[PDB]
């Protein structure tokens, strides 16, 4: 996270760190959506361009963490991957359209003050919360600037951007399955996701029921917090029909 | 039916350092 | 850089 602050304790009980077995390291970030499933971006698990095609027997998931590097005994929880599901129409060859994937945990994970599931929006909730101007939240142990690292989870609030504005900040092709956020060049403000925040959750709390909803997945960017450039996220709700498909079918 | 409800804040009837900013972006 | 985690977890 570029230009953030340290996550307050338990502030994001749904944040999940994607960990590599060997060599031990941080691959990406993700979110907890129930004791058995975790959500993340699809290029964190598969990306031919870099010869990436991880198998469940290659990585673990650390839930309820705060310290990036320390093993947080009696707080965080490490679970093993049962099975991995990547959206079938995930286009990595071009613009990472449908950058999303689901992780089925080997065994349920006990909730606590540091581990709790985030809500997924509904057509209605998405309808009234997903609007330019409104701010959302992004969390992770990703880089602080382009090119050190955070010692503790980082938090940042960002305002969503209008379709046109997002469209015109890049040469890359934007699809409806994605939206962008970030402060405008002249709003005179800085902040963004960065290396390692991938899969990260972009959330907002409905002022109606006071609950937090994950509206998007930290998907891709062109640098971190560059003027004129915006950060892109996987439009969660627009793909929830698929999520529900794999979940209710393959156990829940 | 308990989601998006944090044990250390909502359930505890407390807010974090900046959730205000968010809630304020709606109002305008 | 990352502290070792439990043998069991492997």
């Amino acid at each position: 996270i570029v230009e953030g602050s340290d996550a307050e304790i338990g502030m994001s009980p749904w944040q999940v760190m994607l960990f590599r077995k060997s060599p031990q390291e941080l691959l990406c970030g993700a979110s907890l959506i129930s004791d058995r499933w975790v959500l993340t971006a699809a290029h964190c698990l598969l990306y031919p361009p870099w010869d990436k095609n991880f198998t469940e027997n290659d990585l673990l998931v650390r839930i309820g963490k705060h310290s990036r590097t320390r093993y947080e005994r009696n707080i965080e929880k490490i679970s093993m991957l049962e099975k991995i599901y990547i959206h079938p129409r995930y286009n990595w060859r071009e613009n990472l359209d449908r950058d999303i994937a689901l992780m089925k945990l080997k065994k349920p994970v006990a909730f606590s003050d540091y581990i709790h599931p985030v809500c997924l929006p509904d057509r209605e909730t998405a309808a009234s919360l997903l609007q330019a101007g409104y701010k959302g939240r992004v969390t992770g142990w990703g880089n602080l600037k382009e090119t050190g690292q955070p010692s503790v989870l980082q938090v940042v609030n960002l305002p969503i951007v209008e379709r046109p504005v997002c469209k015109d900040s890049t040469r890359i092709r934007i699809t409806d399955n994605m939206f962008c956020a970030g402060y405008k060049p002249d709003e005179g403000k800085r902040g963004d996701a960065c290396e390692g925040d991938s899969g990260g959750p972009f959330v907002m709390k409905s002022p109606f029921n006071n609950r937090w909803y994950q509206m998007g997945i930290v998907s891709w960017g062109e640098g971190c917090a560059r003027k004129g450039k915006y950060g892109f996220y996987t439009h969660v709700f627009r793909l929830k029909k698929w999520i529900q498909k794999v979940i209710d079918q393959f156990g829940e | 039916a308990d989601c998006g409800l944090r044990p250390l804040f909502e359930k505890k009837s407390l807010e974090d350092k900046t959730e205000r900013e968010l809630l304020e972006s709606y109002i305008d | 850089d990352f502290e070792e985690i439990p043998g069991e977890y492997l």
